[PDB]
DNA sequence: ATCGATGTATATATCTGACACGTGCCTGGAGACTAGGGAGTAATCCCCTTGGCGGTTAAAACGCGGGGGACAGCGCGTACGTGCGTTTAAGCGGTGCTAGAGCTGTCTACGACCAATTGAGCGGCCTCGGCACCGGGATTCTGAT
DNA sequence: ATCAGAATCCCGGTGCCGAGGCCGCTCAATTGGTCGTAGACAGCTCTAGCACCGCTTAAACGCACGTACGCGCTGTCCCCCGCGTTTTAACCGCCAAGGGGATTACTCCCTAGTCTCCAGGCACGTGTCAGATATATACATCGAT
C-alpha cells in the first residue's frame, strides 16, 4: 500500500480541458506519462547544465526559460516560453 | 494549493519535489517549478489536442497510442522534438513512395 | 533460433516500412541486423539488471537501455 | 484470376500501415531474446513487459531501417531493396563501419 | 553596419576543396547551391544555440565555450576549445 | 596542350586535401557569414576569435562528413559524380531536415 | 604516501576528481572509492589514446603529437572509434581513404 | 588566481607511456577536453544509475557499471580491470 | 615502349617560435574527530515468472510458373574538368579606440529547514459505454474480356 | 467500355471489458517563521574585439575546348511474386511450483562537515631544439607520342 507517483490525473485534467468528451486509454495514458517524464527530465537537465555552466546554484525561471528555448523547436519554443512566463507572472501576482 | 495559484493543472508541488530530489542543482528557485509545470502542461495540451482531433477523424472518442503517433509525427515541430522516440503500439505514417505506385 | 524471425515476418516489417519488392538476400541481412541490435540492447539491459542486484530484466531496464542507445521508448512506465 | 504482380504488394503496404499490432511473432522473439541473454548472464528472467518492450523497440528499429533502405533502393533507380541498400543505410546512419 | 549575402563567401573552390577532402572525385555543378543551403542551415542551428547560451549568461560576446556547448547539444561534440 | 586524362588531377587533389589539415573554407568570408547569420538573433554581438574558429572547425567537419556520405550514396547509384539528390538522400537518412 | 593519487598508484588527481564529483551535483554523496576508480579509468583511457597517438607520430618520423596524430589514433582503432564516433577533433583532418571505385584502371 | 585543467597529468601519463615524445599545445587542449568529456559521461551515467536504483551515493559499483555501459568491449574490460586494481590497492594496507 | 618532366619523395642546413623546464606563491588537498543517516543484512510475504500440456487453427513452409524488373551494353550529348590569363580580396602587419569581460564588497531578498496540519491523490470497487465485430448491403477497385 | 470477383466502406444490433466515477484514508504539500548566503548591483581595470589602411600575391573568376560520363534505350534472363496445398508451432487457457522482488526492522560504518596544516600546482620567465622551409637530389609515373 505505497504511493507510486505518476502524472495520470494531471494529463487527464488537461485532456478534459481540451476535449471534454474524449477519453484516453490506459496505454496512451502511459505514453503521455512517459512523455511528461521525458520532457521534464530534458528540461531540468538542460537547466542544470546552464546553472553549472554559469556557476550558479539555483535553477530559477531564467534557466528553465533558456532550457525551453534550447530544447523545443522554434514555434513550440516561443509559445511555451509565453505560457511559462504567463504562469510564473500570475504566480507572482498572488501571495 | 500552489498549482491553482498559477492557473495550472500540472502539480507545481510535485514538480518542485522532483527538481529538488533529483539533484539538478543545490537550490531551486521557487519560480522554477511553476515555469516548468506550465511548459509541461502546454506541451501535454498540444499533444493531447492534436491527438484528440485525429481520434475524432477516426470517429473515435478515446485516444489510443496510434492517435498520439499520428499527432506527433504529422506536426512538424513536435516531430523534431520527439524525432528519436518510438511510441509503443504506434505504427507508422501511411506513406507509399511515389515511385512504387502503379503506372 | 534466430530463424524464428521468419521470412514472412521480415516481409511484413518491410511492408510496413513501405518496401514494395524485396530481394532474396534481404532476409539473412535483416536477421543479422536484428541480432546486432538485440545484442546491444539486451547487453545494456542485463548490465542495469546486474547492477541492481536483481535477476529479472524488467521493463524499466530495457527502457533505460534503449534511452542509452539513443532510441527513447515511450510506454513502459518510464 | 490473377493480380498483376506488384499490386498485392501495395495492398499489403496499406494494410500494414493502418495496423499497429506487432509484426514479428511473440514466442519466436521471446526465445530469441532469451537465447541472446543466455550469453551475458546465465539463468536470467524476463518480466513479460520487458520482452514486449524489446519487441516494440526492435520492430520500430527494423521499420525505420526498411524505410531508409527503400529510399536507398529508389535512389539507385531500382525498386527491390537489396542487401547493399541496407548496408548503405546503416553506413550512413552510422551503425557499422 | 549590416551585412547581407555572404553565403557566396563559401566560394566554388572552397566547396570543391571540402569535397575533395571528403573523397569526391567529380562534382556536379548544382552541388554548390545545395551545399551553401546545407551549410547555412547548419550554421543557423548552431549559432542560435551559441547566442542563446550567451544571452543567458547575460554576456554580449559569443565565447568559444558557448559554441562548444551548442555543438555538444546538437550531438556533434567538439574537442580542442577549452572545457 | 599537354594534359593528364581527366580524373588524375582530382585523384592527386584528394590525396593532398586528405593529407593536410588546414582549414579549407577561406577564413574571413566565413567570419562574415557567421556574423551575418548571427545578426538575425541578437543585434550587435561580438565574436571571440576562437569562437569563430570553433564554428569554422565544426562546419568543415560537418561538410566533409556530409560529402563522405554523399559520395557513398553516389557510388551506390553506379555514378562517380555527386549530385544534389545524393546530398538530399544522405541528409534524409542521417535524420536532418 | 600523503596524496591519494600516489596512494592509489595512479597519476590522475584523485582529489580533483573527488571535488568534481562533489561540486558537480551528480549525487548527494560520493563514496570513498569512486574517485579512485574514476581516475583510474580516466588514466587508462588517456594512456591508450596517447600510446596510439605516439605510435602514429613515430610512423611519420615526427616527435610531437599534434592533433593530426590524435585523429589517426582515434579513427584507426575500432574501439576508440566507437567510443568517439560523435566527436570532431579540431585540426583533425580525416583518414586518408579514397573510395575503391574512383581510382583509375 | 587559478584555472583547472589536466594539462600536467596527461603529460605525466605520456612520459610514462612514451618516455621521449612531446605533445603539442593544441593536442594538449584536445586531450584536456577528452578527459573532461569522458569524465562527464561516466559521471552522468553513474548519476543515472544512482537514481534508477533509489540510491544516494556514487559508490565504486556505480562507476564500474557506468564504465561497462559506456566504453566498448575490450576498453570496458581493461578499464574495469584497472579500476578494480586501483581501488583494491587504495583499500589495502 | 623513352622522355620527361612533373611530381613525389629523400637528404641536409638554418631559424625560430613553441615547448620543456626552474622558481615563488597560494589554496586546495589531506588528515583527525564527530555524528548520524544511508546502506547491508536477515525474515517474511506473495506475486509473478516459468514450465508443462492439449487442442485448434492461422500462419509458415514448399512447389511452381511467369513476368517484370535488374543488369549489361551502346550511343549520344552535355557538362564537367583543365589550363591560362586576368581580377579580386584575403591575409598580414600595425595602429588605435573602447566596449565589455572579469573580479570584488556590500547587502538584501530568497530559499532551505522544521513543525503542524489539512486537503489532494492513490487505491479498491463498481457501473456504464465504446469499440470490436458480425452481417447485410452498396460502392468502388483491379483485371481479363 | 464492360462485366465480374473481390475489396473496401457504411450502417446497425450486440457483447465485454476496460475506463471513468466514488469513497476512505494516509502522507505530502502548504504555511508560517527563522536564518544563512547566493546573487545582484555597482565600480574599477585592462584585455581583447573591432575597425581601418596599404601591399603583396595567392586564390577566385571567366573562358575555351575536349572527352568522359550520365542517361536513355534496348535485350535477355532469373528470381520474386502470387497462389494453392501441406505442415507446424504459436496462442490460449489452466494449473502448479517456487524463486525472487519488495517490504520492514535493526545496526553499524562511511561519508559529510569543520578546522588546521602545507605541499602540489599554476603563472611567470627563460633557454633551446623540432619542425617547417630552402636548396639540392634521386626516382615514380602519366601520358600523349
Amino acid at each position: 500500500r505505497s504511493r507510486k507517483e505518476s502524472y495520470s490525473i494531471y494529463v487527464y485534467k488537461v485532456l478534459k480541458q481540451v476535449h471534454p468528451d474524449t477519453g484516453i486509454s490506459s496505454k496512451a495514458m502511459g505514453i503521455m506519462n512517459s512523455f511528461v517524464n521525458d520532457i521534464f527530465e530534458r528540461i531540468a537537465g538542460e537547466a542544470s547544465r546552464l546553472a553549472h555552466y554559469n556557476k550558479r546554484s539555483t535553477i530559477t525561471s531564467r534557466e528553465i526559460q533558456t532550457a525551453v528555448r534550447l530544447l523545443l523547436p522554434g514555434e513550440l519554443a516561443k509559445h511555451a516560453v509565453s505560457e511559462g512566463t504567463k504562469a510564473v507572472t500570475k504566480y507572482t501576482s498572488a501571495k | 494549493t500552489r498549482s491553482s495559484r498559477a492557473g495550472l493543472q500540472f502539480p507545481v508541488g510535485r514538480v518542485h519535489r522532483l527538481l529538488r530530489k533529483g539533484n539538478y542543482s543545490e537550490r531551486v528557485g521557487a519560480g522554477a517549478p511553476v515555469y516548468l509545470a506550465a511548459v509541461l502542461e502546454y506541451l501535454t495540451a498540444e499533444i493531447l489536442e492534436l491527438a484528440g482531433n485525429a481520434a475524432r477523424d477516426n470517429k473515435k472518442t478515446r485516444i489510443i497510442p496510434r492517435h498520439l503517433q499520428l499527432a506527433i509525427r504529422n506536426d512538424e515541430e513536435l516531430n523534431k522534438l520527439l524525432g528519436r522516440v518510438t511510441i509503443a503500439q504506434g505504427g507508422v505514417l501511411p506513406n507509399i513512395q511515389a515511385v512504387l505506385l502503379p503506372k | 533460433n534466430i530463424q524464428g524471425i521468419t521470412k514472412p515476418a521480415i516481409r511484413r516489417l518491410a511492408r510496413r516500412g513501405g518496401v514494395k519488392r524485396i530481394s532474396g538476400l534481404i532476409y539473412e541481412e535483416t536477421r543479422g541486423v536484428l541480432k546486432v541490435f538485440l545484442e546491444n540492447v539486451i547487453r545494456d539491459a542485463v548490465t542495469y539488471t546486474e547492477h541492481a542486484k536483481r535477476k529479472t530484466v524488467t521493463a524499466m531496464d530495457v527502457v533505460y537501455a534503449l534511452k542509452r542507445q539513443g532510441r527513447t521508448l515511450y510506454g513502459f512506465g518510464g | 484470376h490473377r493480380y498483376r504482380p506488384g499490386t498485392v504488394a501495395l495492398r499489403e503496404i496499406r494494410r500494414y500501415q493502418k495496423s499497429t499490432e506487432l509484426l514479428i511473432r511473440k514466442l519466436p522473439f521471446q526465445r530469441l531474446v532469451r537465447e541472446i541473454a543466455q550469453d551475458f548472464k546465465t539463468d536470467l528472467r524476463f518480466q513479460s513487459s520487458a520482452v514486449m518492450a524489446l519487441q516494440e523497440a526492435c520492430e520500430a528499429y527494423l521499420v525505420g531501417l526498411f524505410e531508409d533502405t527503400n529510399l536507398c533502393a529508389i535512389h539507385a533507380k531500382r525498386v527491390t531493396i537489396m542487401p547493399k541498400d541496407i548496408q548503405l543505410a546503416r553506413r550512413i546512419r552510422g551503425e557499422r563501419a
